[PDB]
């Protein structure tokens, strides 16, 4: 059709999932990606075998000594170099269909037009101010905005599609579905008896993530397991700070979450990353309801949990 | 935390298959830590593998699945132990020792019969197994552990009449399913079950209701010339079909095709529907290239075959034209006779994750927070995307796990033959590698070692309704015990069927 | 009670059954209520049902 014989034979067992059409949706649709660690690695791997048109894989750091001694798109050994540029060989030879590129200058000094050459931007360990910034930029040029993180046996993603048509197979309906901004997703009011009420049925992953953002704002990094009894300590008065601030019970999140949500565990970028993936497709290819608007992982209860947060 | 890196770092684990789920899955292991893993599969990389099979490249097309999986993990880590074995899961020399090697065992396979086997050789290794399966957006994982939880056979799992495929097709898929059978019947393994000539006993054809209570040779003796081959299946079998007048009081009357006549008459390439003449020059085309392969190398149906593909699509779209239904494109029919499951890499990457995270808990032992994990493509009443239920106990009544199991086969014991229980019954419904039957009576009946070839009437041994039979495997090292009924109304089309 | 079945498809139907589950379920799907599988002795009474049964198909792809 829009498509050579040689990308017909390749994407063959996807097309017959989603469709000939969809499939030439992602061939027309390129993609930023910011963090190029455990996760966003995942997340790169899977947009690129599914045919994007291109992905620009943005990391301002370099791979350090406590990165893990196995990353799948990174060859052993690369302590110092440029995480992007260390990932940019492995990642290319999983399509060469895809236009992968590499970009090295920190998300936070881009200018507002770089975003626009993008149908969709994808943030990992973005700090919260980054999120907000980058998300206001998305909604002004309606681009289609995610960010995602995992911590421990934890992980989230985020969309902000805006305005979103998509069909659905029932024959094919259009449908709508509207998104909110990240900033007002991040900031719920639990005051009313209305969320009072949804604050019942709302998983404590949530407040976790809130209590993780709020680390990252206050170290300039994530808990590490090499700094755990630190970070715990530091982890365990943040929770305090975070939900009396909110007029929340600090009991909500438990008192040994901070076992659970340290480092990048790989089996949980690859769930965490698979959603997300799945996610730039769905909106990318206007096919299937996109989840509104965060997705919560629990990788010690096997929970998955979709919450709509933020109006 | 120490115990568990300890455990992980220790022990060997066993992936059984290297395809969508088994790739994520190597890769998943190594990083976690996983540092001793043996990796089987059978199988050779095809191009279709590679939008979700992320270890194989273009370049490794037609290479062992397993062999590059190891050789692409060992360049981000070398330091990973890892052995790969080009070879199917079922061979015996992975027998109980192979399987007690393993601290775990995980599978990453696509179809039913090989996760029998994997099911109990686990059970008689005492190996926790972790089950699990996908397809499209769709997909599930599951623990199973000896004297703890359900095995993989304790629930039941979850079919063309013969008169339906040769004389009255309604469906495309009953066309499909007719030119698999033709093809067969032509180039494979002569099959009585996949029968394509007119069913000259079919109850729906007779007058009086007392009836209706009750191909190779000739295409070798014509040098399978298509012409005639065309004109027998397409025209002389149609007129003689058509004299069964009662069938065609009621429904439209197919229309026979005649080969001079036929000849004188966007999307991909492949999703277009051709013209009649088209399929008609694809079906002769199609033949003398698989009469010049049946000379080099009985031939077995293969998708991925262009000229065994060709021959089904044409000779389907020409039976469709025939009985007035549409034609269907070669994409299409290419599913159905395929059977392809349509697969991304994301569906398979989130439950391979799942898959390590009930490793670990399982080897932390913590298996009583294992669980079942159903993937969803839209969130449950609760907002689940992911379901989590708990395990299961052993169902006490299951045929394969319980103490000492027992079934009930109903069958005509005068009518089958000793290798329609060795193929249809024992081998393909009970799921047996290896077996060796003998009847309860003080009379071995099958033999593992192929001896017998039998091959006679059951009735002809002394088995009637109440004899009872100890099948074995021992590779398996499974024993089901099979109580006969007999029986003489079963059906047109059932020919045997386990008594529930 | 009215009854919501929904299968993985989005396949929604509505049941209509006597609260005193084997028949409603009519082998190739699991039954669940709000994490819970369905046995098939169970009843609504015993389960506090008021609402949506969800279905589950096993997948054999890999
Ligand atoms: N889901 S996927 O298709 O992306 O990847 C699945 C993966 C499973 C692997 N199959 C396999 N691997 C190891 N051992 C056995 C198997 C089998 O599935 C089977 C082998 C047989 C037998 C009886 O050995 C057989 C039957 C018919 C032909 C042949 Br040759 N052998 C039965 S089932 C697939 O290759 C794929 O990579
Ligand atoms: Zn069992």
């Amino acid at each position: 059709g829009g498509i050579s014989e040689e990308e017909a034979a390749q994407y063959d067992r996807q097309i017959r999932l989603w469709g000939l059409e969809a499939q030439k949706r992602l061939r027309a649709s390129r993609v930023l990606l910011v963090g190029l660690k455990g996760l966003g690695a995942e997340i790169a791997k899977n947009l690129i075998l599914a045919g994007v048109k291109g992905l620009t894989m943005l990391d301002h750091e370099q791979v350090t000594p406590e990165d893990p001694g196995a990353q799948f798109l990174i060859r052993t050994g690369s302590v110092g170099r440029n995480r992007a540029e260390a990932s940019l060989e492995r990642a290319q030879n999983l399509n060469p269909m895809v236009d992968v590129k590499v970009d090295t200058e920190d998300i936070e000094k881009k200018p507002e037009s770089f975003f626009t050459q993008f149908d969709a931007v994808c943030l990992t360990c973005c700090s919260r101010d980054v999120i907000v910034k980058v998300d206001q930029i998305c909604h002004k040029n309606s681009i289609k905005f995610f960010t995602g993180d995992v911590f421990g046996y934890h992980g989230y993603t985020f969309a902000n599609l805006g305005e979103h048509e998509f069909v659905e197979e029932k024959t094919m309906v259009k449908k709508k579905v509207v998104f909110c901004p990240v900033k007002e997703a991040l900031e719920v009011d639990w005051s009313s008896e209305k969320a009072k009420a949804a604050l019942k049925r709302t998983t404590s992953d949530y407040f976790l993530l809130q209590v993780l953002l709020k680390f990252r704002t206050d170290k300039g990094r994530d808990p590490s397991s090499d700094t755990y009894e630190e970070d715990s300590e530091l982890l365990l008065q943040i929770r305090n700070d975070v939900l009396d601030s909110l007029g929340i019970s600090p009991d909500l999140l438990p008192e040994d979450f901070v076992r659970y949500c340290f480092s990048e565990m790989a089996p949980v970028c690859a769930v965490v990353g698979g959603i997300l993936a799945q996610e730039i497709v769905k909106a990318l290819s206007q096919r299937d309801p996109p989840h509104n608007n965060f997705f919560f992982f629990d990788g010690m209860k096997g929970n998955g949990i979709v919450e709509c947060l933020g109006p | 935390p120490r115990e568990l890196a300890e455990a992980v770092a220790g022990g060997r684990v066993l992936v059984v298959g290297a395809g969508g789920i088994g790739c994520e899955l190597l890769k998943n292991l190594v990083l976690t830590g996983f540092s001793h893993i043996d990796l089987i599969d059978l199988d050779t990389i095809d191009v279709s593998n590679l939008n979700r099979q992320f270890l194989f490249q273009k370049k490794h097309v037609g290479r062992s699945k397993a062999q590059v999986a190891k050789e692409s993990v060992l360049q981000f880590y070398p330091k990973a132990n890892i052995v790969a074995y080009h070879d199917s899961i079922m061979n015996p020399d992975y027998n109980v020792e192979f399987f007690r090697q393993f601290i775990l065992v995980m599978n990453a396979l696509d179809n039913r019969a090989a996760r029998n086997h994997v099911n109990r050789m686990c059970l008689a290794a005492d190996v926790p197994l972790i089950e699990s399966g996908t397809a499209g957006y769709l997909g599930q994982v599951t623990t199973i552990k000896k004297g703890v939880t359900e095995c993989y056979e304790c629930h039941p799992k979850p079919t063309f009449p013969g008169c339906t495929i040769r004389n009255t097709p309604s469906e495309p898929i009953h066309c499909i399913v007719w030119a698999k059978y033709l093809f067969n019947q032509l180039f494979g393994e002569e099959d009585a079950d996949q029968e394509v000539s007119p069913d000259r006993a079919d109850p729906e054809a007779a007058w009086e209701p007392t009836e209706a209570e009750a191909t190779k040779e000739w295409a070798k003796s014509t040098g399978y010339d298509p012409v005639k081959l065309f004109t027998k299946l397409f025209k002389d079998d149609i007129r003689y079909l058509l004299t069964m007048d009662k069938l065609w009081r009621k429904r439209k009357p197919p229309v026979p095709l005649d080969w001079a006549e036929v000849q004188s008459q966007l999307g991909l390439k492949d999703q277009q529907v051709l013209d009649v003449k088209s399929y008609a020059r694809l079906f002769s085309k199609s033949i003398e290239t698989l009469r010049v392969h049946l000379a080099e190398k009985e031939l077995i149906w293969d998708k991925d075959d262009p000229s065994a593909m060709d021959f089904v699509t044409s000779a389907a779209n020409l039976r469709m034209h025939i009985f007035s239904m549409n034609m269907k494109s070669r994409f299409d029919i290419k599913s159905m006779a395929g059977n392809i499951i349509p697969a991304i890499a994301t569906t398979n990457a989130v439950i391979a994750g799942l898959i390590v995270l009930e490793g670990l808990k399982i080897l932390s032992g913590k298996i009583d927070q294992c669980r079942t994990i159903f993937l969803n493509k839209q969130p449950n009443p609760r907002k689940k995307l992911l379901v989590p239920c708990a395990l299961d106990p052993p169902n006490p009544n299951c045929y394969v796990c319980a103490s000492k199991p027992e079934v009930t086969v109903r069958l005509n014991v005068h009518k089958v033959t000793v290798l329609t229980l060795q193929d249809k019954i024992v081998k393909e419904k009970f799921a047996m590698v290896a077996p060796d039957v003998q009847i309860e009576d003080g009379t071995i009946l099958i033999s593992s070692e192929e001896e017998t070839e039998n091959n006679k009437k059951l009735s002809e041994f002394g088995i009637r309704n109440g004899s009872r039979l100890q099948a074995d495997d021992f590779l398996q090292d499974y024993t089901l015990l099979i109580n006969i009924l007999h029986s003489e109304d079963l059906g047109k089309d059932v020919e045997f069927e386990v008594v529930g | 009670i009215k009854l919501k079945v929904i299968g993985q498809d989005s396949s929604e139907i509505h049941f209509k059954v006597k609260m005193t589950l084997k028949k409603l379920k009519e082998n190739s799907l699991r039954f669940l209520f709000e994490g819970q599988r369905i046995a098939d002795n169970h009843t609504p009474k015993e389960l506090g049902m008021e609402d949506v049964i969800e279905v589950y198909q096993e997948q054999t792809g890999g």
